[PDB]
């Protein structure tokens, strides 16, 4: 399992990023996805291609890598996105799917 | 140094043989026994080279990596007929490996023929030499040319019950391609029975 | 001195087989004559070979019935001496106490019948390694014969003993599936008016039968 | 000396340099000379079936006779048993070990010393045989008594037709280190 | 012939000490006697 | 834009079973894998499981032998299984696209070598000795 900040907050118009730190098995030699996750209803795919944004997706939901760390950039929240934030990976240590923290996002 | 043996009406010829290697007697003798009345006979169309491919020496093929065979291997045609037509057959072999290499290729393969493999542990291939064998490395040569009678507890021998002789093939020293070997050295075997001899007829089964 | 010996030690107990004799303890009997008595047989082998014996059936009688309907087959049995089919003859009677036979074995199959019926039989040896056969058309295939009866009533085929090992066993009951000296076939191949009348099959010891290596299981 | 690859019986001799070889005797090898020897096996409680295999594979005999695919012997066992022992001929069903018509030695203070022939109905015996346990036919008999305690095997008038490796104990720090008997 | 040494005709008969042989109709010891010993080259001094 | 949606109560009682579902729909809906979510609060998400078109999931040694998940075709739908449930457990459940895969890759200074066949694959390119390295994956 990844570590990520369990706690994250922010305001209406600013630009939030979520955090994830990792390691040279799943990071720094895998692939890291990223998503928005509200309860009852499954997330939609936001970001792939390390950089890339899928059709349908707002651009305001971005991505980056670097070393062992992944960060979510979402800029001008609104009160939609007041949901639960994940992170994906592929490890080859345990020859299999592992995964981050989750932060669930508090709109003030 | 060319030696172009032959056997019935299928020849072999190569280029490169270091010569032929009796193991365990010059000639067979004494097929006319008394756990026969006599109605044995000799069949002589059912001399003839079969190949049978064995495997692929692999640069990665460590020491004592061998793949045995268990002759007599299945066969199809005028032989293999006669083993699926006699319920006591008798047979010395005649083995030829021909593996092909660039003579640019390094190792030391030992091929063997062992009579009544069982069980050799991975010690025992280190004095595996003491059997009728010889080396193959491509250096020097490419063709094994083993010739052996037939060893056994009995005048004849049942082949369904009973393989008398084991073609075995260690890889002695692993395939080096240096700088212009075969990437992947394949290995063949024309092995051909000789002295055949067959007696008991079984019924028909159509 | 005294000549030493040096008894050793592990030897002179009594072996129920030695060559030893044992030692006299009365002398000078002088025995009736016993010379040119009628009949003598200095080993069984003899008897066996020169007196044939009958062969027990399915049906308990010596001969064997001919076929009428669509079956060929009269007889099909084991070679090996233990075979209920040969149980009651001298020769197997004799292989009781002996452990490996190896020669041959003669069967004297001797139709007796009305001199109309004209049959004509085959036995055929079907050595082990497969089924054996159940049809005179398969088992040609093999070392077989066949004979009229038109005015000689006897035929002795001389079964063969062709195996691996230079002397078989003289015993059939151990584990085994399938046996290990081949079956012999006796079919009748086609017969005439003589439908209902016997054949006298017999056994004997051969030209070169040989038994060795005597024991003596509970019989 | 430098010949080729093949299966050449070419040993160099010390007469290739400056020197002299001579003399070789080699008594104690001839396979005669060293398989007639006493050797120990392990017995059952009341039968065990006498086959050169149940020696054991370490012995000088038991490992110099396993070398040799195919064995004629004739075999002298030495016994040590509190009861009549019986010897049925190979290939003698069971329930013929209890008639004392087959060679029956009777008791005796040493261990009773038999001279079987070889019965077994094959040109030679073998020690590996390719159909971990050889066929039954490979026997010289059985000894049934009220109690075995020590029996031995001795392989008179050896006859071995096949060579096969052998394997001495593999060592560490290249020298086998044993403690040779020193006073 | 081998490890038997009492110089005395043996007691009991050949038939009853040994198991007799029976001919029909030593290899390896010519495979070591014709060896190639020596050289295979030119030698000199 | 795939909307997908897991399916099931907010709670389970322990010392009974619980089971999900989980819908996908849209024209992508069948091209990437069909993963699962949950959320520890304050700790590490647990990597639940997986599916993708022919029913091929990826699982952890973690909670595998506790999860088994199946299909559903005309809806598109994936269940989940959370078997000897834990107030612990309670938590928002969720379900994923995930992303998995293995280069074979070569060694730093060998050429792919395609020729050579077995475990030695890689081969020296100045030096031209071929089939010498047993290439890293």
């Amino acid at each position: 399992v990844l570590t990520q900040p369990s706690s994250v907050s922010g305001s209406l118009g600013q630009r939030v990023s979520i955090t994830c730190s990792g390691s040279s098995s799943n990071v720094g030699n895998g692939y890291v996805s990223w998503y928005q996750l509200i309860p009852g209803s499954a997330p939609r795919t936001l970001i792939y291609g390390d950089t890339s944004r899928a059709s349908g997706v707002p651009d305001r939901i971005s991505g980056s890598r670097s070393g062992n760390t992944a960060t979510l950039t979402i800029s001008s929240v609104q009160a939609e996105d007041e949901a639960d934030y994940f992170c994906a990976s592929a490890e080859d240590s345990s020859s299999n799917a592992v995964f981050g923290s989750g932060t669930t996002l508090t709109v003030l | 140094r060319i030696l172009t043996t032959r056997n019935g009406h299928t020849t072999s010829t190569t280029q490169s043989s270091v010569g032929v290697t009796y193991g365990y007697a010059t000639a067979e003798d004494f097929v006319s026994g008394p756990n026969t009345s006599g109605l044995e006979t000799r069949v002589v169309q059912a001399e003839r080279f079969f190949k049978t491919h064995l495997f692929d020496w692999v640069t990665s093929d460590p020491f004592g990596r061998c793949y045995q065979l268990e002759l007599p291997t299945d066969h199809k045609g005028v032989y293999g007929s006669l083993t699926d037509s006699y319920a006591y057959m008798r047979n010395g072999w005649d083995v030829e490996v021909t593996a092909v290499g660039n003579q640019f290729n390094g190792g030391c393969l030992l091929v063997a023929m062992v009579p009544e493999l069982c069980s050799i542990d991975k010690r025992g291939l280190y004095q595996l030499t003491l059997f009728p064998h010889q080396f193959i490395n491509p250096r020097t040569n490419m063709t094994a040319h083993i010739t052996v009678p037939f060893v056994g507890v009995n005048r004849y021998d049942q082949y369904k019950v009973h393989k008398p002789w084991t073609l075995v093939v260690m890889v002695v020293a692993p395939l080096t391609v240096n700088t212009e070997g075969a990437p992947q050295i394949k290995v063949y075997a024309n092995i051909a029975p000789t002295n055949v001899h067959v007696a008991g007829e079984f019924p028909s089964k159509e | 001195g005294i000549f030493p010996v040096a008894c050793s030690d592990g030897y002179g107990g009594l072996v129920t087989t030695d060559p030893k004799t044992a030692d006299p303890a009365y002398g000078k009997v002088f025995n009736p004559p016993r010379n040119m008595l009628p009949g003598r047989f200095t080993n069984f082998l003899d008897v066996a070979e020169a007196c044939p014996t009958f062969l027990h059936f399915e049906g308990d009688v010596p001969y064997v019935t001919t076929k009428t309907d669509s079956d060929r087959v009269l007889a099909q049995f084991d070679l090996s001496l233990a075979a209920k089919h040969m149980s009651n003859t001298f020769l197997a009677g004799l292989a009781q106490y002996y452990t490996q036979y190896s020669g041959t074995i003669n069967l004297h199959f001797m139709f007796t019948g009305p001199t109309d019926a004209k049959a004509r039989y085959m036995i055929a040896y079907a050595p082990p390694g497969m089924e054996p056969p159940k049809t005179p058309e398969a088992a040609a295939h093999c070392i077989h014969a066949e004979w009229d009866t038109g005015l000689n009533s006897k035929f002795t085929f001389s079964i063969p003993y062709l195996s691996a090992a230079d002397y078989a066993y003289t015993a059939s009951d151990a584990a085994e599936t399938t046996n290990v000296q081949g079956w012999v076939c006796l079919f009748q191949i086609t017969h005439g008016k003589a439908d209902g009348d016997a054949l006298v099959v017999l056994a004997s010891a051969g030209k070169d039968f040989e038994l060795r290596l005597p024991v003596d299981a509970r019989t | 000396t430098s010949t080729g690859e093949s299966a050449d019986p070419v040993t160099a001799t010390v007469e290739n340099y400056g020197g002299e070889t001579q003399v070789q005797r080699r008594q104690h090898t001839d396979v005669s000379f060293i398989l007639d020897r006493f050797v120990k096996v392990t017995p059952k409680d009341q039968i065990n079936v006498l086959d050169l295999m149940q020696t054991p594979a370490h012995t000088l005999v038991g490992a110099l006779l396993r070398t040799a695919t195919y064995y004629f012997a004739d075999l002298e066992v030495a016994v040590k048993h509190e009861g009549n022992l019986t010897w049925v001929p190979n290939g003698a069903p069971e329930t013929a070990l209890d008639n004392t018509t087959n060679p029956t030695a009777y008791h005796k203070a040493p261990l009773t010393r038999l001279a079987l022939p070889y019965t077994a109905p094959h040109r030679v015996l073998a020690t590996v045989y390719n159909g971990r346990a050889l066929p039954t036919s490979f026997n010289y008999g059985a000894i049934k008594a009220t109690r075995v305690t020590e029996l031995l095997y001795r392989m008179k008038r050896a006859e071995t037709y096949c060579p096969r490796p052998l394997l001495a104990i593999h060592p560490s720090e290249a020298r086998h280190k044993q403690k040779i008997v020193a006073p | 012939s081998g490890n038997t040494g009492s110089i005395i005709n043996n007691y009991y008969m050949q038939q009853y000490q040994n198991s007799m042989d029976t001919q029909l109709g030593d290899w390896f010891s010519k495979l070591a006697s014709s060896a190639f010993s020596g050289l295979f080259g030119a030698l000199l001094a | 834009q795939v909307q997908l949606r897991e399916s099931g109560p907010s709670l389970v009682k322990p010392s009974q079973t619980l089971s999900l579902t989980c819908t996908a729909s849209g024209f992508s809906l069948s091209d990437k894998a069909v993963g699962w979510v949950r959320q520890a609060p304050g700790k590490a998400l647990e990597w639940l499981g997986s599916i993708d078109t022919g029913g091929s999931t990826g699982y952890n040694p973690g909670l595998k032998s506790r999860l088994s998940i199946t299909k559903d075709n005309s809806k598109s739908r994936v269940s989940l299984s959370v078997s000897s449930v834990t107030t612990e457990d309670s938590a928002t459940y969720y379900c994923t696209t995930v992303y998995h895969e293995t280069s074979r890759t070569c060694p730093d200074g060998y050429i792919y070598d395609p020729g050579c066949g077995g475990s030695w694959v890689c081969s020296r390119l100045f030096p031209t000795d071929r089939c010498i390295v047993g290439r890293t994956t």
